[PDB]
């Protein structure tokens, strides 16, 4: 049977108002007897037709996999509307229903704190740079590292943990060869949340 | 000169070398570190500005996303641009290094040893083939220009 996941716009597009933030329908699992799939869409309860079919695609385990995007407005993602999709085939013995929305709280503002690397790890030819940003609510949240203007290729970041206050934290780690560390280039930490002033915050960091 | 120079260390240089596929001809009597042209998957980003403060050779992924930073230029070359390219080695920037040049320089950076001709030359005969940007290295042995 098909499965099907709805997925949350991108933090950046929900919170500038110069890009485009989108729910995104998948639906993993496509029969090859039934390749139809019917998508509708609904925002609190009210039916829009908004959305478009991505063409849908043969995966490499011979089951189709059909997108379908609906584009949300900036205020009412962050307001806390609901959406919800929902899938019908003739596969599925009753149409599956997805919803997604905003956590519905009173957001809180990020703290943004880097950290250089331990003594310890500086025995490597690689070295970790840390930013650890807490205390924020909703989960949405944006987080890059960059230097001199240029966004940095080598960083992961844990996804949100929640916290006991009830806030999310987590941790983005960007891995760079110890010598440009040594010669004290400048590393920032941007971070995009919707309680911040701007919704955009900076930390640097370098060789003291 | 509608294109952006700038000058960078030896060091910064054999940095850049690091990151280059190729061997240089043995005819440019060069160390063992030169190379002639980055690799497919790498390019350099030169930014020139206003401020002589940040500017900043850095080397960068087919995403334009960062890999190393380089060097952050002290000095300057009396156009404020950024550009973002494949790195070709042309020895002196001579009219005759470069039509000897395997190659081709058109919408890459050049990179140069000071040297035979001046600066001004080098940049124009690069500029004359469609280089997007100069970079001006001092190795430490020493070709005074002639006049
Ligand atoms: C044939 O081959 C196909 C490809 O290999 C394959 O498709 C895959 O099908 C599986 C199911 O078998 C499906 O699994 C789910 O994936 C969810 C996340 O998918 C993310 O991340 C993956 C990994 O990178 C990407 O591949 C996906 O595209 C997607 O990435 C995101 O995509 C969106 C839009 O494209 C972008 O906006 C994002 O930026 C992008 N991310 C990235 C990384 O680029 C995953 O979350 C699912 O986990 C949840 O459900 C599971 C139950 O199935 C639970 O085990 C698990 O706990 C999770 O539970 C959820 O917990 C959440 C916590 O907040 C709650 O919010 C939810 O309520 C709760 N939901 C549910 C329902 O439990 C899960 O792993 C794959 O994603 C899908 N695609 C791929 C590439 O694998 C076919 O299935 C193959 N055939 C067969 C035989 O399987």
């Amino acid at each position: 049977g098909p499965s099907v996941f709805l997925f949350p716009p991108k933090p950046k597009d929900t919170l500038y108002i110069t890009r485009e933030p989108e729910v995104t329908c998948v639906v993993v699992d496509v029969s090859h007897e039934d390749p139809e799939v019917k998508f509708n869409w609904y925002v609190d309860g009210v039916e829009v037709h908004n959305a478009k079919t991505k063409p849908r695609e043969e995966q490499y385990n011979s089951t189709y996999r059909v997108v379908s995007v609906l584009t949300v407005l900036h205020q009412d993602w962050l307001n806390g509307k609901e959406y919800k999709c929902k899938v019908s085939n003739k596969a599925l013995g009753a149409p599956i229903e997805k919803t997604i929305s905003k956590a519905k709280g009173q957001p809180r503002e990020p703290q943004v704190y880097t950290l250089p690397p331990s003594r310890d790890e500086l025995t490597k030819n690689q070295v970790s740079l840390t930013c650890l940003v807490k205390g924020f609510y909703p989960s949405d949240i944006a987080v890059e590292w960059e230097s001199y203007g240029t966004e940095w290729s080598s960083y992961k970041t844990t996804p949100p943990v929640l916290d006991s206050d009830g806030s999310f934290f987590l941790y983005s780690k960007l891995t760079v060869t110890k010598s440009e560390w040594q010669q004290g280039f400048v590393f920032s930490c941007s971070v995009m949340h919707e309680a911040l002033h701007n919704h955009y915050t900076q930390k640097s960091l370098s060789l003291s | 000169p509608n294109i952006p120079v700038q000058t960078i260390s030896r060091a910064a240089a054999e940095k850049l070398f690091g990151n280059m596929e190729g061997d240089c001809p043995s005819d440019w009597k060069t160390d063992s570190t030169c190379r002639m042209v980055t690799s497919e998957s790498k390019n350099v980003k030169l930014t020139v500005s206003n401020d002589s403060a940040q500017n900043s050779v850095i080397i960068v992924d087919k995403n334009g996303r960062l890999v190393y930073l380089v060097e952050n230029p002290g000095g300057y070359v009396a156009k404020a641009a950024t550009v973002t390219g494949k790195l070709v080695h042309a020895n002196f920037g001579t009219k005759k290094d470069f039509e000897d040049l395997y190659t081709p320089v058109n919408g890459s950076i050049v990179i140069v040893r000071a040297g035979k001709i001046t600066f001004a030359e080098k940049v124009a005969n690069a500029e004359s083939l469609n280089a997007i940007g100069v970079l001006i290295y001092m190795d430490q042995t020493k070709f005074p220009i002639v006049n």
